[PDB]
Formats: structure tokens, C-alpha cells, sequence
């Protein structure tokens, strides 16, 4: 079938088997394990398990996930714990990838993973800057992307696209000043969603 | 499959050691580098004599926008707003109403040329080849306001450039 | 020197504008009598820190709520 | 007498447009196309436009890329240190008016909010030739200047 | 003995066989302090014993590397050190214990 | 109100203040502040200029796209004045020179030109006219500068009776020729801050009770010229010009109690002591005694 | 109602961190006014610092207080180390923002906003 992406059952089984393997070894922290239809393994863990679970995946002989590919966050306001923390790891030894996910809210710190992966340093600063998630015991937690003195965390779903302040040069004070944002043309919100269901396979029970 | 870029053991025979000593003292590899830049001195330069000579372009080139007409002179645009919807930069602003003869036509068609990313998505989305990116790339201005195109400006661009635009569309439409 | 210490405390406090000079007495509570707030007391302590040239920690400073404790505190 | 003033304007105007030394803020994508303007095909140096000049020997600032709020104060400081006469060329949609990031919380919506701008080069990015057209248009603007003619009439 | 491992910072090992026996023995010693019915102990003893048997049963390093499938023998030694370090930490974390806390009801539901 | 000039927005750069202003003399010291405050709130500003466009470049960032419009004009050409004012609701005249030139004497900048602007503005139907005069304007002054300011101040009041006339004292500020004048080197002075004068002008545009009035803009304190110059040198960390200019600096600042001032437009005068360092910091390589 | 603490385990410990931060800010203002060549007085700088603390006086959550102090320390680090420029320091004073009307009538005259 030329237009349909082919399945790979061999990889699906291997990843499923390793998913059970991880969950048997770390029952204290693993809450859910799933493999996607395009064969990506996700471990969902209690936030207490960050250091133990990441250390096990880095150091264990059947894991050896030596490379932290990415660390980011997702904001889902409807959840009690709105922030989902995502670790994407790579194992060169076994030519495999794994995703570890945990959660936190505005006021609950997450343990910094710099001790496991030195790559985590700047990623956690970016998560602090863009989402406002505090990482405990970080060697140097501060903003990395936003302007100095910037207020708020832009990547939160409830932060407006254009922010609250805009800059310009002011001649009277001979410097760049910040002022409440006004737009000559407001961003035009589009309602694009079709009112007809697209994917029956994902229908949520009513 | 892999190869080593820099895994080699220098020979320690006296003939080779003296070869490296001569290179160190006589600067031979530095002299070799001088030859390369010398050989360029006597090569023809690649420079072209702009604006009397122009860099080559293809019929697909994405330049200044224009609104086109049918051969009769009727506007091609029917205010469908597909260009405005797809525009990645929201650079297009359209308003429309029935024309005096009842035709479906725009009363506003603005492109903020300083929002536009010159991506060509508008001309892909257009069902009647009304909005195109033309071949002109020499329209820099002295003021910001001059780059806020309204419908009159865009229609004038179409009348100004149609001779070239039509030929470019003729050469590429079978790839679309 | 105990009256010498005591004099300096009143010297610093007089300079502190927020304290009405007449209301001030050596046994006046900052927050009951003189009507100062928490951070007003913090600024007073930093002034004493400067006058007597030593650092007064927060645990120690939180209890110095009238000039007498300050005079008493320095002496130790 | 007015004949003298007309010819001195021509002389100083000719010298200034014939020796335009630019400072480029290579902020983003558009910096690549100014590099291609310096490259052999277009060779901006052949017009008298040296490839790179220090800010204090510069005559024209070319803002080539997106100006963020974080960078805006630094850009203004460099403009204020330019000896006069000084000109600004805004190159690309981002610098012209914010472009594809116009609605961002972190982007200045056009560098003309920070410095005055003499030439606006459209495109995302403008081709190296389009930038060269804008530079030659700035030369013609300098050719029109009448500083001494106006001075003599104060 | 090979001249280099090919990996910057990973030095050649002069006596890899005896180094691996010492490390694998140490790992098995540490795993004895873990409860007998913890999956980490059962699995880690199983793989450690498999590698230990191959080390004792093959005197030629490059034949041994071909059997271990762990890259250079110096990489296998480093991996043994990593497992030993992990095993010690596992005793403090005790991850074989029950799940500390359930997530909220919709914590992992997607799409919302 | 014509629909185009009804105010909208929140008073920022992209808002619509409803003011359409022609500012003569906008390329000078006072003009740059006036245009800035107009463009801050989204006013349409027409800038007639006599100088090179290069010399108007600092005004362009002061307004959103399209809000600052530039025009050529000649002080002696009434048609060029008519072009600049026939669409405006307020005309502001800031034209002046502190010295005379071969082509323009004080009677030109301070009488003939202001009168022509006022007359053409009257004919074109402009509702409001704001004319800057001087506190010490006086036909018996030893200064030809101040004598002309008095003659022109009278001709504007006669030509455009509803004009708001503003009489500032010496204005100090970053680009002034006052504090800077001393730093580049009997009498009581009452200098006023540039931003105060600008705010007064802006509030005069809005205040309907300001029409037909004459204001004196003065600072909060009076100083002896010697005590002021001493303070300037102290602030500039320095060890302590035409003939007409010297006469002005030695003219005592009049005290006109009957005239309304900055407090009658809602503006609090800024003490010199707050802003002197701002102006004099660049000159670096005890507050002055005030008259009660 | 059991939650993971940030630093403080109760409001008393949180308030100690607040006072340490206030002291650090209070002592840094004279240096900031000098290094950044500000045109404000030291009194103005300290009055601004006190204003910023006061608006957060009503907090009773030690975790929220902890975050406010964390952000306050980062803001102080940017100032002490001169990562900020003069424009960033002066953004606390809104020198170009004309005062918004506060009473009902003034807001009624200018627009529709509450
Ligand atoms: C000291 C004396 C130096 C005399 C310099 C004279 C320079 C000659 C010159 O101006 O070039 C002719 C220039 C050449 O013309 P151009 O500068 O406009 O350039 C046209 C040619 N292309 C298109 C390739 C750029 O003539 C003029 O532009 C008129 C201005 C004359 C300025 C000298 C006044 C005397
Ligand atoms: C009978 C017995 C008689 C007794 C007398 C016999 C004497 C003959 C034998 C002596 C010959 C010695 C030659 C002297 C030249 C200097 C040699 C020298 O200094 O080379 C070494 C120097 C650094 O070399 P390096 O690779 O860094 O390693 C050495 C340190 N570890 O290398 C360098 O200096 C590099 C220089 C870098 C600059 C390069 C730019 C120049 C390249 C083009 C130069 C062309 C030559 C110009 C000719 C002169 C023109 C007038
Ligand atoms: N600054 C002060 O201390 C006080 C000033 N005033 C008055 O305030 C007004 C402005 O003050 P200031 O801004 O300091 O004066 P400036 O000299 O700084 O600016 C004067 C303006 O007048 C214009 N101008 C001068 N002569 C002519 C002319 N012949 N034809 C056309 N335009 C001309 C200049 O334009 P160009 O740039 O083209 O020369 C400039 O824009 C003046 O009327 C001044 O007398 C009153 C009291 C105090
Ligand atoms: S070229 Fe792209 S960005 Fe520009 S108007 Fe068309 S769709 Fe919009
Ligand atoms: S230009 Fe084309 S796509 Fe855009 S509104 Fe007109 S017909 Fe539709
Ligand atoms: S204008 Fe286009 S090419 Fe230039 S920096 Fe912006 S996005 Fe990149």
C-alpha cells in the first residue's frame, strides 16, 4: 500500500517487552508504560522517581541510555498537575530511544537531573524560563531565553501570544522603554476545527 | 562504514625526519599555500556587473506580489479568502461585498509586505491564479508605509508586470 | 561605655526620619508605640549594623523591638 | 556664489556615497544574504562598500535579521556611537516590521521603533541582489542631499 | 595489546580479563544485599553471571569482545563500573517497593 | 467631531488621540519634546521643515506608521504654510533663533513668520493656535530678541484672537542653551524644565478654557544668576555667544502674578535640583540658594 | 493538604528568607544608582524596593513566598552582576507612561474599560 506507513511488529514487541522490564524493576515509581503505533516507548513515572529512574536507564547494562536527547515541558491547564515533564533519551549501545514523563504544578519543585545528565543544565533553565517550573538543586537556575526582568512564563497556554509589554526607543528619556502592548492590527483568531469527528479510533467514551 | 580522518603514524626514518625538518625551517607548506592564492590572482573573477548584469533566476521565483486579471480585464480574485486563511504571517487582510453588477469581489485586499515571508502559499492556495508572487525584487522603499500594499497598488502591480507574469506562469503551470 | 553605646543607638534612631523624635524613648516598642512596620525595623537594624560595625543576624534581629534590647544586645 | 555651494555639495555627496562603510548587525537569516553580497558574484567592495567596518568608522548600519526586545537596547547603543553622517538600512521583513514573528511577545515590531531608517529592503530574505539594489538606492539618496545649499540659506 | 581504544579519554586496559572478574564479582557481592525477590537483583545477577561466564571461558580478548557485544573491552569494563555504581544506589532508593503514589485520575489521559 | 478624529484606544502609540497638529519649528529643542508627546498618544503630526530631511530623522520613531508627516515650507511663502495647516485642528508655532542671520533677523522669526502662520491658520479655519513667546518679552528691553518677542506676541493676539500664548522662562534640559551655555563658559532667574513646558503645551491643546489665554511657564524656584552659575560648575565637577544673548541672560525673570501658570494646566514644576545632573552629567570629565 | 515544600516548611521560615532578601536589596540600591548612573535618588530606589515587597504582603502560602523570593534573588543577581542594562533597571519606574485615570468619572470620559 504505497501511501500508508508500514508497521514494524518486531520493534513493537521489543519495546513492549522492555517496557515491562523497566516497570518490574522500578515498581516504586512507574505509573504507566505504553508503546505508540509508530513504536515509541513512554514510561510515565511519579515525580519522585526522576533521579532513580533516569539513573537506572543511564547506568543499567540492559539500558545504557547515555544521551539525553531533549528535556522539555508541556502545559495542559485542565490537569491538576498542568506541567508534563518529558525526557527523551537515546541508547547508542542498543540503538534505541525511550521517553520518560512525569508531572508537576506551579508550586511543586522537580529534582534537577544535572547529576544524571550534564546536558540537563540548560534544558531545565529553559523549562524554568518558559514554563516557570522550579528545579531543585540546580547549579544555576535562572532565565536563559527571555529578556532580563521579563515577567511571566511565555509558553504557558494562558500567556498571551503577544505578551503584555512592548519596547520602543523614547527620545525624552534617551533609552529603550517598555510600555503596555498595543497592536495596529490585532492577531486574527481563527476557528478552524471541523464539527465532524475525524478519528473514530480515538473517540473518548461519553 | 567509517574511515579515520587523522590516524596516521609519521615515519621515523632519517630521510623522513629530515623532510619534516626542511618543512619546518624552509616553510615549504606555507609556500605551497602562497601558490594557491597566486593561481587565483590570475583566474577570471566571478563578479557580475550589476545593475547592467543580473543574477539568473527561474520562472518559479517568488518576488513582489500582484493581482491579476482575465483577458477581458475582469479581476480574477473572487474574495474566496483562501490566501488570507493559509497566509503563515497573517499578512493578508480582505473585505468583500457584492459589486454593483452583483459580482463577488473584494473591497479591501491588503498585503503588509513587512509581515510577509514571501513563501508563495497564497498563490498556491488561490483557485483562480488571482494573487501571484511576481518576478520583481527591486522595490525597496524609503519609508515603512510604502510597503503596506492595498488593492490599488496590487492591481497596478498586476497591470505593470502581467506581460512577464503570464509567461512565467506559462512555463511552470504544468509542474503545478 | 554602656551609656556611650546607649547614646549611639538614640543617635541613629533620631536620624531615621520615620521615627518622630519626641515620641522616642529608650524603652519604646517600635511596632506598638512608634507605629513602625516589619521592614522599618529591618532598616533600623542595618543602621545599627553600620554604626557598630558588626553583622546582626535575622534570628538575633527579630527580637530587638525597642532601643533597650539594641543597647542590651550590643553589650553582649 | 550659489554655483560654488552647488558644486561642493556634489563633491562631498560624491565622496560620501562612493565610500559607504557599513556596519552589519548580522542578527539572523538575512545576515547570510549580506554575506552573499560581499561574496565574489556581487562583490560589494567594488562599489566602495568595504566588507566589514568597525562601528566607529562606519557610515551605514544594516539591520539584517530579527530584532528581539533583549537585543534592542544593544542595537540602539551601537547606533548612538556611530559618527555622523550615519544611515540605517533595514533589511528583511523581521527588521522592516517584525515579519513572521510580528505577533511575538519577544520581538520588536520593526527596527524603526528603535532607530530611524533610511531604506527598507523587502523580502524574507531579500536576495543579495535586492540588498545591493537597496544599497545603490541609499547612494542615490545621498546624492540628493543639499546640506551646504541649505546651510547657505539659513 | 592494542595501541588505542579509539575513544578519547578511554585508556587501554592491560589486563582486561582480571579487571572484569573483579568487577563482576563485586557486583554479585553488592546484589546480595538486595532482597531476593526484587526484579533488579534477579535480572542483574542473570546478566552479570552470563558475562562472567564468557570472561572465564574465553582467553582471547577479541574473541571475548565478539561474544560480549559491548564494543571495546574497555567499554565493557566501564559498563561494569556503571552497573556497580548503580547497584549501590539501588540499595538506598529501594525501587522494588510498591508504587509511592497513584496519579490523579486524568493525569495521563490524552487527548483531553 | 468628525468620525475620523474621535479618540480611541488606551492612549498609547497605536491609539487615536483625535489631535491633528502642525508643529512649526519641530526640528529644534522644544519641538522634539512636543512631537514626542504628541506621537506618544497617537496623534497625527504634520512637521513642516526648512532643513535637510537628514535633520528630521530623529522625529520618525516618535509616531506609529503614518502618524508623522513631513512637508517642505518656507517662512516667507504663505502657500507652503497653507498646505501644512489646512487639515489640522491645532497649530503650534515653535519657530525661533537665539541669534540673527544674514537672511533672518529677529523681526522675521519672531514677528513676520508668526504673524503669517497665525493669519493663514485663521483663514484655513484652524480652531486652536498655540504660540510660544517669552516671559521677559518687553518692547523696552535692551535685547532685540525680547523686543521682537513682544511685538510678535501682540500681533498674534490681534491676528488670531483665540490663540493660546505661552511665555516660558529660560528652559533647561539635555539640549538646552542654558545649563549647557554656562557649562561651556544682580540677576534673578526662574528657569523651567523642558518636560514641564512640553506638558503645559500638550494640556493647553486639550483644555478648552486655555483658548484666548496667556500663560507664563516658570520653575518652582528663583535663583541669583551668580548662585545658579556656581551650582552648575559644582554639578559639572568643574573648578569655579552674542551680545544679545548676554543681555537676555542678565535680564531678571519677570514676576507676572496675574497670568496663569503651569499649575493652571495641571503641571507640577520640576525643581532644577532634580534634573540638573541629567543635563550636566556629560559635562563631567550643594543645592543653590533660592530667593524666598 | 500535604504538599512538597520548596524551601520553607512554614510561613515563619519563609518570612526569614523575605527579610534577608529585603536586606540584600536595600544595601544594593546605593551601588545600583552609582554603577548604572541612574537619575533617581537612593531614597527613590529604596522606596521602589519597599513598594515591590509591600504589594505581596497578603501572601500566606509559604510555597508562593518561596517562589517570590527565588524570583527576587534572580532579579538581584541580574542587577548586581550588571546583566541588566540601564533600561532594565528603570523599567520599575514607568517614566513614559502617563498616569491612567483611577476614579469612575475619568475612566468614563476616556473609554469603556472598567
Ligand atoms: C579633490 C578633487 C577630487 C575631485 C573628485 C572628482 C570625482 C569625479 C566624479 O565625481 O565622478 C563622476 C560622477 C560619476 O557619476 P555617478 O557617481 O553618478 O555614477 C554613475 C556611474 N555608475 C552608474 C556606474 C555608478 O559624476 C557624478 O555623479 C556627478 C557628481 C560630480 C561630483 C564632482 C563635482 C566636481
Ligand atoms: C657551511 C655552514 C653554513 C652555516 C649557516 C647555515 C645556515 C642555513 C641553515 C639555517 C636555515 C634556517 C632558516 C631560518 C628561517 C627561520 C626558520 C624558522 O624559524 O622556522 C620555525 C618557525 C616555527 O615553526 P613551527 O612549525 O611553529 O615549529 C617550531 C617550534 N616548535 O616557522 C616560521 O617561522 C613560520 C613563519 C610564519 C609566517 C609565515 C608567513 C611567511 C610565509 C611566506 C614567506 C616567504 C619567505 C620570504 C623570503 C624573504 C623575502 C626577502
Ligand atoms: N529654549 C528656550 O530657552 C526658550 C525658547 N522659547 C521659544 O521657544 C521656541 C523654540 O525654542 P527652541 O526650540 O529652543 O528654538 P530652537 O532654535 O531650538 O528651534 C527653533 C526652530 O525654529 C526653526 N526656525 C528657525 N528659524 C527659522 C526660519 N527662518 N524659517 C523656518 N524655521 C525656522 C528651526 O528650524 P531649523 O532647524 O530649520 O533652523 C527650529 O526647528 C522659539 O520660539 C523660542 O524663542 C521661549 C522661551 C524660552
Ligand atoms: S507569500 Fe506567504 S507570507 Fe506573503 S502574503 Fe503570500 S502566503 Fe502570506
Ligand atoms: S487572491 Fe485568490 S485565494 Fe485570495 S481571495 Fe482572491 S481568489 Fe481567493
Ligand atoms: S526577514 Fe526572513 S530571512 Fe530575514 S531574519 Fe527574518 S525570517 Fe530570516
Amino acid at each position: 500500500r504505497p501511501t500508508v506507513r508500514p508497521r514494524n511488529d518486531v520493534a513493537h514487541k521489543q519495546l513492549s517487552a522492555f517496557g515491562e522490564y523497566v516497570a518490574e524493576i522500578l515498581p516504586k515509581y512507574v505509573q504507566q508504560v505504553q508503546v505508540s503505533c509508530f513504536n515509541e516507548l513512554e514510561i510515565c513515572i511519579h515525580p519522585d522517581g526522576v533521579i532513580p529512574v533516569l539513573t537506572f536507564l543511564r547506568d543499567h547494562s540492559n539500558a545504557q541510555f547515555k544521551s539525553l536527547a531533549d528535556l522539555t515541558a508541556v502545559d495542559i491547564p485542565t490537569r491538576q498537575n498542568r506541567f508534563e515533564i518529558v525526557y527523551n533519551l537515546l541508547s547508542l549501545r542498543f540503538n534505541s530511544r525511550i521517553r520518560v514523563k512525569t508531572y508537576t504544578d506551579e508550586l511543586t519543585p522537580i529534582e534537577s537531573s544535572v547529576p544524571v545528565y550534564k546536558a540537563a543544565n540548560w534544558y531545565e533553565r529553559e523549562i524554568w524560563d518558559m514554563f516557570g517550573v522550579f528545579f531543585a538543586n540546580h547549579p544555576d537556575l535562572r532565565r536563559i531565553l527571555t529578556d532580563y526582568g521579563f515577567e511571566g512564563h511565555p509558553f504557558r497556554k494562558d500567556f498571551p501570544l503577544s505578551g503584555y509589554v512592548e519596547l520602543r526607543y523614547d527620545d525624552e528619556v534617551k533609552r529603550v522603554v517598555a510600555e503596555p502592548v498595543e497592536l495596529a492590527q490585532e492577531f486574527r483568531k481563527f476557528d478552524l476545527n471541523s464539527p465532524w469527528e475525524a478519528f473514530p479510533a480515538y473517540r473518548q467514551p461519553p | 562504514t567509517y574511515k579515520y580522518v587523522n590516524l596516521r603514524e609519521p615515519s621515523m626514518d632519517m630521510k623522513s625526519v629530515t623532510d619534516r625538518a626542511a618543512q619546518t625551517l624552509l616553510w615549504t607548506e606555507l609556500i605551497r599555500g602562497l601558490g594557491m592564492t597566486l593561481s587565483y590572482l590570475f583566474r577570471e573573477p566571478a563578479t557580475i556587473n550589476y545593475p547592467f548584469e543580473k543574477g539568473p533566476l527561474s520562472p518559479r521565483f517568488r518576488g513582489e506580489h500582484a493581482l491579476r486579471r482575465y483577458p477581458s480585464g475582469e479581476e480574477r480574485c473572487i474574495a474566496c479568502k483562501l490566501c488570507e486563511a493559509v497566509c503563515p504571517a497573517q499578512a493578508i487582510t480582505i473585505e468583500a461585498e457584492p459589486r454593483a453588477d452583483g459580482s463577488r469581489r473584494t473591497t479591501r485586499y491588503d498585503i503588509d509586505m513587512t509581515k510577509c515571508i514571501y513563501c508563495g502559499f497564497c498563490q498556491e492556495a488561490c483557485p483562480v491564479d488571482a494573487i501571484v508572487e511576481g518576478p520583481n525584487f527591486e522595490f525597496s522603499t524609503e519609508t515603512h508605509e510604502e510597503l503596506l500594499y492595498n488593492k490599488e497598488k496590487l492591481l497596478n502591480n498586476g497591470d505593470k508586470w502581467e506581460a512577464e507574469i503570464a509567461a512565467n506562469i506559462q512555463a511552470d503551470y504544468l509542474y503545478r | 561605655t554602656l551609656e556611650g553605646i546607649k547614646d549611639r543607638v538614640l543617635y541613629v534612631l533620631k536620624l531615621y526620619d520615620k521615627i518622630d523624635p519626641e515620641k522616642l524613648s529608650v524603652n519604646s516598642h517600635f511596632m506598638k508605640d512608634l507605629g513602625l512596620d516589619s521592614l522599618d525595623q529591618v532598616e533600623i537594624i542595618m543602621a545599627m549594623e553600620d554604626e557598630f560595625g558588626f553583622e546582626i543576624p535575622d534570628i538575633d534581629a527579630e527580637k530587638l523591638m525597642c532601643p533597650q534590647e539594641i543597647v542590651d544586645y550590643i553589650a553582649d | 556664489g550659489e554655483y560654488v555651494v552647488a558644486k561642493l555639495d556634489d563633491l562631498i555627496n560624491w565622496a560620501r556615497r562612493s565610500s559607504l562603510w557599513p556596519m552589519t548587525f548580522g542578527l539572523a537569516c538575512c545576515a547570510v544574504e549580506m554575506m552573499h553580497m560581499a561574496a565574489p558574484r556581487y562583490d560589494m567592495d567594488r562599489f566602495g562598500v568595504v566588507f566589514r567596518a568597525s562601528p566607529r568608522q562606519s557610515d551605514v548600519m544594516i539591520v539584517a535579521g530579527t530584532l528581539t526586545n533583549k537585543m534592542a537596547p544593544a542595537l540602539r547603543k551601537v547606533y548612538d556611537q556611530m559618527p555622523e553622517p550615519r544611515y540605517v538600512v533595514s533589511m528583511g521583513s523581521c527588521a522592516n516590521g517584525g515579519g513572521y514573528y510580528h505577533y511575538s511577545y519577544s520581538v520588536v515590531r520593526g527596527c524603526d521603533r528603535i532607530v530611524p531608517v533610511d531604506i527598507y529592503v523587502p523580502g524574507c530574505p531579500p536576495t543579495a541582489e535586492a540588498l545591493l539594489y537597496g544599497i545603490l538606492q541609499l547612494q542615490k539618496k545621498i546624492k540628493r542631499e543639499k546640506r551646504l545649499r541649505i546651510w547657505y540659506r539659513r | 595489546l592494542k595501541k588505542t581504544t579509539g575513544l578519547v579519554g578511554l585508556a587501554v586496559c592491560e589486563t582486561p580479563h582480571e579487571r572484569l572478574k573483579i568487577l563482576y564479582t563485586k557486583i554479585l557481592d553488592v546484589l546480595g544485599h538486595i532482597p531476593k525477590n526484587a526484579a533488579y537483583r534477579k535480572y542483574t545477577e542473570q546478566i552479570t553471571n552470563e558475562k562472567l561466564s564468557m570472561v572465564k571461558a574465553e582467553p582471547d580478548v577479541k574473541k571475548l569482545e565478539e561474544r560480549l557485544q559491548g564494543g571495546q573491552i574497555e567499554e565493557v569494563i566501564l559498563q561494569a563500573e556503571n552497573e556497580l555504581s548503580l547497584a549501590r544506589k539501588m540499595i538506598q532508593w529501594k525501587p522494588w517497593e510498591p508504587l509511592v503514589e497513584e496519579p490523579p485520575a486524568s493525569q495521563w489521559k490524552w487527548p483531553i | 467631531l468628525h468620525h475620523a478624529v474621535i479618540p480611541h484606544g488606551k492612549g498609547g502609540r497605536s491609539s487615536v488621540s483625535g489631535i491633528v497638529a502642525t508643529v512649526f519649528g519641530a526640528t529644534g529643542f522644544l519641538g522634539r519634546y512636543v512631537v514626542n508627546h504628541l506621537g506618544r498618544m497617537g496623534s497625527q503630526v504634520i512637521v513642516p521643515h526648512r532643513c535637510e530631511p537628514y535633520d528630521t530623522m530623529h522625529l520618525r520613531p516618535m509616531g506609529d506608521l503614518g502618524q508623522i508627516i513631513f512637508m517642505d515650507w518656507n517662512g516667507r511663502d504663505k502657500d507652503s504654510i497653507r498646505r501644512a495647516v489646512e487639515h489640522s485642528s491645532v497649530v503650534i508655532n515653535l519657530v525661533g533663533r537665539e541669534w540673527e542671520t544674514q537672511n533672518f533677523d529677529f523681526e522675521d522669526v519672531f514677528v513676520k513668520i508668526p504673524q503669517a502662520i497665525a493669519q493663514v491658520s485663521k483663514e484655513a479655519g484652524v480652531e486652536k493656535f498655540i504660540h510660544i513667546s517669552h516671559l521677559n518679552a518687553d518692547i523696552k528691553s535692551s535685547s532685540k530678541y525680547l523686543r521682537s518677542k513682544a511685538v510678535g506676541e501682540k500681533e498674534v493676539r490681534e491676528t488670531f484672537p483665540e490663540a493660546t500664548i505661552i511665555k516660558p522662562a529660560e528652559i533647561f534640559g539635555r539640549e538646552d542653551r542654558f545649563l549647557n551655555y554656562f557649562a561651556n563658559i544682580k540677576t534673578v532667574k526662574q528657569p523651567v524644565y523642558i518636560v514641564d513646558v512640553t506638558k503645559g503645551i500638550i494640556n493647553a491643546i486639550k483644555d478648552p478654557d486655555a483658548r484666548g489665554k496667556t500663560f507664563a511657564f516658570v520653575g518652582p524656584s528663583r535663583y541669583l544668576l551668580f548662585d545658579l552659575v556656581q551650582y552648575v560648575f559644582a554639578v559639572a565637577h568643574r573648578p569655579f555667544t552674542t551680545r544679545d544673548k548676554v543681555e537676555r541672560i542678565h535680564t531678571t525673570d519677570k514676576i507676572l502674578p496675574h497670568l496663569p501658570g503651569l499649575e493652571d494646566l495641571g503641571v507640577e514644576a520640576t525643581p532644577l535640583e532634580l534634573k540638573a545632573i541629567e543635563v550636566l552629567r556629560r559635562h563631567r570629565t550643594q543645592p543653590a540658594k533660592t530667593i524666598p | 493538604t500535604s504538599v512538597k515544600p520548596i524551601f520553607s516548611r512554614d510561613m515563619n521560615e519563609a518570612k526569614r528568607r523575605v527579610r534577608e532578601l529585603y536586606r540584600a536589596w536595600y544595601r544594593e540600591v546605593p551601588n545600583t544608582v552609582h554603577l548604572f548612573q541612574l537619575d533617581i535618588s537612593v531614597k527613590q530606589g529604596r522606596d521602589k524596593v519597599r513598594e515591590m515587597f509591600k504589594k505581596n504582603a497578603h501572601i500566606t502560602d509559604p510555597r508562593v513566598v518561596d517562589l517570590l523570593v527565588i524570583k527576587g534573588k534572580m532579579e538581584l543577581e541580574e542587577t548586581i552582576k550588571v546583566w541588566k542594562q540601564r533600561t532594565h533597571v528603570m523599567r520599575f519606574f514607568h517614566e513614559t507612561e502617563a498616569p491612567r485615570p483611577k476614579d469612575f468619572l475619568s475612566k468614563f470620559y476616556v473609554g469603556h474599560d472598567p
